[PDB]
């Protein structure tokens, strides 16, 4: 699995040339807000378990 | 919420709207691990604990594709866009084995099995109670009526 | 050849390429049969072979 | 013996299938390019795999195409399929001469990523005398796989009676294109793989490999093409971008 | 080539810990980086409870008049349990409660060599006082995924109606990542150091698993030295 | 000329070969499904 | 009229996300990083019953 | 029934000249692989 | 290597003769009339009368 | 927990060009651990010799022309980069190359020292065409540890600040072709291992089998540390 900067594993892999031909662009924005809303949850579980 | 367990729901009713004609209480059956039209697993969950009230009109179980009374379909997770070595290629999806090793992705298909019987003009039938030309080993699993014990696993 | 030339543009507007062979032995089959002009041997009018 | 599943009938298993030769079809076919054969390989698991850019020619998808993959008990039909049924010989439509695979579109884009020009360039001047070293700089790291590499390809040309004519030439191409000749067998000239490469154009490509210096070089050739296809497909990195 | 060599272990928590190694050469942070990562996510001894047979209950698709939630999930508590052992390659505890209230991992018969790492782990609730539920935990030490599907040919003959079998997933490891960058040293053109991060549930110690991560890669030499 | 058939210089080569085509091949079936295989695609 | 980009890019940026949301990630199999960042984040799956 | 008829009555010999026929019967047509093998056979036929 | 055989095709150019000669030559294989001559490697024989097509001895 | 030991080793071997080592058995990651971890090494660093830099003592440019020599004196860089050459008991020797006469010049020329192992004369470096042609050139061997781009870590003889050595690329590797092979296998009732065919290629000095026990030595080197 491809890690980040820090080494989470991705978990899924997908096609990237059916984005401009299928048009799913709602598809990848909806992956960033689903990004943005784990990225609020990264930020509050470090310092939740810092108590 | 008076006695939660997995099966019942008993709910201690608040008296401002607990019925002033022989008082009453909420008892709520779930089903259990049932068969579906799909043969798929259904079973309500129990999503309040015990030692927690409820407001009028709100939820007290879940059941499957819901999630705490929201519509939870699948699962979401990370993904990454990219070729990666043909395991992309048309249709195809990659998946991390984490997957299978959770099983957090799983369906339990369960199926009924209805068994004929009961009388015919040449011989009134029964549950067969024994079986000839065989050894002891089919009745070993199954009891005198020759209905298999519930708890087994068979294929 | 008036047939083949105007079914062959039904596949340009699929733009298909298919060689002609095969849709000439299907011309052939249907003229396979002829009526007969000339009497003496067997009709003045038989659809035959 | 199979009733106690004895790992011994399953090398009897291998004695059977190793070099027997299978027969494959779907339900919705109906076109005789969709009856193939090819050869067994024993895969733990539930699902008939396949060779990725045949499925097009069956016209199947990943949408629920279930086989009915059959088995040539006859010596006769073994030798058919391996024969006309082979994969590796209908390379070819009976309704028109043109290869009737053409490179889908992960394997062209992972290609396109290999020849290919951008301005930033890692490497942009050096020389190689081999495209085997032309590995070792990109599978390594240390260079870009666009950079403008002066290289000698002492390409091939089968202009004798048979023979491949030994001809010297340089040329100011790219890193991908000089991996590209460690897949291009040396009767096909460097010159029709100096181009960026695109589905029309890998097209004619394996057409012109064909009628040139043969059937054999291209097949076995096009089987280094999907894995190398699909390789630097990964090896792409850029996939999206919401800022284009 | 000038041998590599382990420079302080960065022992912070029992749930992730850092290796690092001082000593390696050009481009061969990058080379048993992910030479390892494999061996920490595969041959990995790991701890699993296999076996939960109950007092009452025969199947997993039944509710215990007393227990809260449904057994199968109970189960799945389990696979979420991180216990390490000692010696006993295979052992039973017993879970021995009655009374309202969340049962963790402490109220268990705990053996001397099964160790909890988080104590404080709830498997499931009590809602009803006079519920006895005496259960025997059959966990067993192996490596890697294990299904009980793959395991059903042989299936020891589960004729009695109380054998519940769950997943034994042997995987001690979680997320592991490692930290390239230049070594330090005074005296040699370039070195790489290592920090190799490593994630756990909190079962296997970091340089006692590369250490058996260098007795697999041992075997692993063998043959190559022979042809 | 040829009644009951075609020669083979007649038809020619091209199918999935490109050579000469043989006295055996049954040229009347795999003219039909060739010509009826782009039936799906016509409109 | 949901989300939009600067609203999305707000909630990235409240988090430890940058604004194009592609990540640096290596090669899951060697280690090198994939060439300008992968587009990556969560998207929410659906099983259809055909198995 | 049509058929049966059509060439009951003429008692029309066809000697299994057709892919079709050969097929019903589960014989070799004369073409094909069964070219060289009805060759043996059609000169074995009204013939030799 | 062997994947293709336009080797054979060359030889035998009926495609279908192919498959009568290779068929029975194989038999004789099998039954220990004989026993292959160019050397097998496993090969069922079937391929193995296509090597004596590619040699030339046989056909 | 259960081990594997690394048996059945079928070395497909062609005297120099490449040895296949087909061998059993591999879990699911281990043909990858290891096939991997060895075309990293393969490409990036093999402590082997090869010329590091080359100054051509006639026209010090390699764009220019030097009448003698049909081939311009950039291609002669070419040829440079790639030769197997190795040292042994030394870090660094400088040679030299002199020739005259019409012909293919073929690399019997160049000094063979106790030092200098040239596996193969019959190389054809330059062709000579009309007269004579005085052509001399030092060529700078050295020992080094996998490759080396002359671009970075450049010397301060005649090319940082005068104009003369050609500095070439030395491949330290005597490798070409490098590629592993995953395919199923099978132990009999056993699920898919990996039966790993590692395809290795290398040019001339060191011979297939005995590279893969030099850098299973170096292989040792990085683990002696634990195991």
């Amino acid at each position: 699995m491809p890690y980040d900067e820090n080494g989470t594993p991705v978990d899924i892999v997908l096609n990237p040339l059916g984005v401009p031909s299928r048009m799913n662009i709602g598809q990848i924005l909806e992956t960033h807000l689903g990004m943005a809303a784990k990225g609020i949850g990264d930020k509050i579980n470090a310092m939740l378990k810092q108590q | 919420v008076q006695y939660v367990d997995a099966s019942r729901i008993v709910i201690k009713v608040n008296e401002d709207e607990m019925y002033p004609g022989e008082a009453g209480i909420d008892i709520y059956n779930l089903t259990k691990y049932t068969r579906s039209n799909q043969n798929t697993c259904i079973n309500q969950m129990p999503c309040v604990s015990l030692g927690e009230p409820v407001e009028r009109g709100d939820v007290l179980a879940d059941g499957p594709s819901t999630d705490l009374g929201e519509l939870a379909l699948g699962q979401n997770m990370r993904v990454a866009f990219m070729p990666w070595n043909g395991y992309n290629f048309e249709d195809s999806i990659l998946v991390s084995e984490r997957v299978v090793q959770e099983d957090r992705f799983t369906t339990i298909h369960i199926q009924e099995l209805a068994c004929v019987s009961r009388d015919t003009k040449l011989g009134p039938e029964e549950i067969t109670a024994d079986i000839p030309n065989v050894g002891e080993a089919a009745l070993s699993k199954l009891d005198e009526s020759g209905i298999v014990y519930i708890g087994a696993e068979v294929t | 050849r008036y047939i083949v030339n105007e079914v062959q543009d039904v596949y340009r507007l699929q733009g298909v390429k298919i060689n002609d062979k095969h849709i000439e032995v299907i011309v052939r089959q249907m003229l396979r049969k002829a009526t007969i002009v000339n009497a003496g041997s067997s009709d003045f009018l038989e659809g035959e072979q | 013996m199979v009733e106690r599943e004895e790992a011994v009938v399953w090398d009897i298993l291998d004695e059977v299938i190793r070099e027997h030769p299978v027969l494959l079809n779907r339900a919705p076919t109906l076109h005789r390019l969709g009856i193939q054969a090819f050869e067994p390989v024993l895969i733990e698991g539930k699902a008939i795999q396949l060779h990725p850019l045949v499925c097009a020619a069956y016209n199947a998808d990943f949408d629920g195409d279930q086989m009915a993959v059959h088995v040539p008990l006859t010596l006769e039909a073994q030798l058919e399929a391996r024969a006309l049924m082979m994969s590796t010989n209908n390379i070819l439509s009976p309704a028109n001469g043109e290869p009737i695979i053409v490179p889908s579109q992960d394997v062209v884009l992972g290609l396109y990523y290999m020849t290919r020009d951008c301005v930033n360039a890692k490497g942009e001047g050096m020389v190689l005398t081999g495209p085997k070293e032309a590995e070792r700089l990109y599978r390594s790291g240390l260079a870009s796989l666009h950079a403008r590499v002066k290289v000698r390809i002492t390409e091939y040309e089968k202009d004798a009676n048979g023979e491949l004519v030994a001809k010297t030439s340089l040329k100011d191409t790219t890193v991908g294109r000089a991996i590209l000749w460690m897949i291009v067998p040396k009767g096909l000239p460097y010159s029709i793989v100096n181009q960026a490469l695109g589905k029309k154009a890998i097209s004619k490509m394996l057409n012109t490999c064909y009628r040139i210096l043969g059937l054999k070089p291209t097949v076995i050739f096009a089987d280094q093409i999907m894995y190398t296809g699909f390789a630097y497909a990964a090896r792409s990195g850029a996939s999206v971008g919401i800022d284009d | 080539f000038l041998k590599p060599r382990l420079v302080d272990i960065e022992q912070v928590s029992s749930t992730h810990a850092k290796v690092t190694l001082e000593p390696l050469e050009r481009g061969f942070g990058h080379t048993l980086g992910n030479a390892l990562r494999r061996i920490l996510l595969s041959s990995m001894p790991g701890c699993a409870v296999t076996e939960v047979e109950i007092d009452g209950v025969l199947h997993e698709y039944s509710t215990k008049e007393g227990v809260q939630e449904d057994i199968l999930e109970i189960l799945l508590n389990l696979k979420g349990l991180a216990v390490r052992v000692q010696g006993k390659d295979e052992v039973i505890l017993t879970l021995n409660k009655s009374g309202i209230g969340p049962v963790t991992a402490a109220d268990i018969t705990h053996d001397g060599d099964v160790e909890i790492v988080k104590p404080q782990h709830v498997i499931c609730h009590l809602t009803d006082e006079n519920a006895s539920i005496s259960m025997r935990i059959k966990v067993q030490r192996g490596r890697g995924y294990v299904p009980a599907s793959t395991r059903i040919h042989s299936e020891e003959d589960e004729r009695p109606i109380g054998r519940l079998l769950v997943d034994a997933c042997y995987s001690p490891v979680e997320r592991i990542a490692y930290n390239v960058e230049a070594a330090r040293v005074e005296q040699r053109t370039d070195l790489d150091k290592l920090v190799i991060e490593m994630e756990t549930n909190g079962t296997i110690d970091p340089e006692e698993a590369i250490r058996r991560a260098a007795t697999i890669l041992a075997e692993q030499l063998e043959a190559f030295v022979d042809l | 000329d040829t009644d009951f058939g075609v020669c083979a210089h007649c038809y020619g080569r091209d199918l999935a070969r490109g050579h000469i085509i043989n006295k055996g091949e049954a040229i009347g079936v795999i003219a039909a499904q060739s010509i009826g295989e782009p039936g799906t695609q016509l409109t | 009229d949901g989300a939009k980009e600067a609203e999305i890019k707000e909630l990235l940026k409240l988090g430890d996300l940058p604004t194009s949301g592609q990540i640096r990630l290596y090669d899951g199999r060697t280690g090198e990083q994939f060439e300008r960042p992968v587009t990556v984040g969560y998207m929410y799956m659906l099983k259809l019953n055909h198995l | 029934t049509r058929v049966l008829t059509e060439a009951a009555v003429a008692g029309k010999r066809d000697e299994l000249r057709g892919l079709k026929e050969n097929v019903i019967v589960g014989r070799l047509i004369p073409a094909g692989t069964g070219y060289a093998y009805h060759q043996d056979r059609m000169r074995r036929r009204a013939a030799g | 290597a062997r994947v293709t055989v336009q080797d054979a095709v060359e030889k035998i150019g009926n495609r279908f003769d192919l498959v009568l000669v290779a068929a029975r030559r194989a038999r004789q294989m099998q039954v220990g009339g004989k026993d292959p001559l160019v050397p097998e490697e496993n090969d069922k024989t079937t391929v193995i009368a296509l090597r004596e097509i590619e040699e030339g001895l046989i056909n």
